[PDB]
């Protein structure tokens, strides 16, 4: 998964 | 929902909640004394206490503003966002704009501290205190218009399974891969690589032309000590934000297949880290003062 986090 | 879980263990959670609380205190309490004391304090180090006092503005926001919502959201729960969609594009704008301000005031006090040591009997002729308040609301602007992106940039996403899962509504890019990596490259670029270069650059010729002037009263002392202060700042400042960017720039360009767990987890200590070190410069400035300055330490103990 990737992060969605910015 | 458990896709939007962030797995970090609680002691790295309490001891970035501490870290974060003492450089709040310590931060929040340094740059409000800090405006207070430029405040009464009554000639270019005047206008370097508007300066001064801008850049303590600029990190009293970001503690009293970015900080809380940053550690909730951010640090404790990654999931659901709960300021809705302004607090998340005004979360971000805040952020780029103080950045801005920071960074062009480092300049600014650069360039006009080049003047000052090189060209003091045309810098007494000086640019006029209103002239120079025009100058930092000049830059605040600039700051601001230049942070315009990031309203437009981030907002609300529903990243759950059915997309309908309340838990699921995070604060997110909600534009494609390849416009935010533009918009952080120039991020990048206009907040730290060029006035950071050319901050370091004035800097040296500063301290060069600081050992021409020794060579040839009290305004050696001050110039002195200015310069040295500068340095730190400039230095404190490459150092606090050169792994923020690094991160943000790797939230991007890290291609699908390559994101495995470790690198997931590993982005968020990461995270946790280079914002750390971000608060740290949110709350370096003013115990720089109070080392250097004997005067300035004298007034801010007279406050507290």
């Amino acid at each position: 998964r990737r992060p969605y986090i910015l | 929902n458990s896709d939007l879980d962030v797995n970090t263990d609680i002691y790295s959670k309490v001891l970035v909640t501490a870290i974060y609380l003492a450089l709040f205190v310590v931060g929040t309490v340094g740059n409000s004394v800090t405006l207070f004391t430029l405040a009464r304090k009554k000639s270019l180090q005047s206008t370097v206490d508007y300066y001064l006092g801008s850049l303590a503005l600029s990190d009293l926001l970001i503690l009293l503003l970015a900080m809380p919502v940053e550690l909730y959201n951010f640090i404790w729960v990654h999931h659901p966002w709960a300021f809705g969609d302004a607090g998340c594009r005004g979360y971000y704008f805040l952020r780029d704009a103080c950045t801005y301000a920071t960074a062009l005031n480092v300049v600014s006090l650069s360039v006009e501290l080049y003047l000052a040591i090189c060209h003091p009997f045309k810098a007494k002729t000086l640019m006029s205190r209103s002239r120079t308040k025009k100058f930092i609301s000049a830059i605040w602007l600039a700051s601001a218009l230049l942070a315009i992106p990031m309203l437009f940039t981030m907002g609300l996403q529903n990243l759950s399974g059915d997309g309908t899962h309340p838990g699921g509504l995070v604060c997110t890019p909600i534009v494609d891969t390849a416009t935010l990596k533009v918009v952080i490259q120039v991020n990048t670029f206009m907040s730290f690589l060029f006035p950071m270069l050319v901050a370091s650059i004035l800097n040296t010729v500063i301290a060069n032309k600081l050992t021409v002037m020794v060579h040839q009263p009290g305004r050696v002392q001050a110039l002195r000590r200015g310069v040295l202060v500068l340095r730190a700042v400039v230095i404190a400042f490459v150092v606090c934000w050169l792994p923020y960017h690094v991160r943000r720039l790797m939230f991007c360009y890290i291609s699908d297949e390559q994101w495995t767990t470790f690198l997931f987890d590993f982005y968020h200590y990461f995270y946790m880290l280079t914002n750390a070190l971000v608060y740290v410069s949110a709350a370096i400035n003013p115990i720089l003062y109070n080392l250097v300055s004997a005067n300035f330490r004298q007034v801010f103990l007279s406050t507290l």
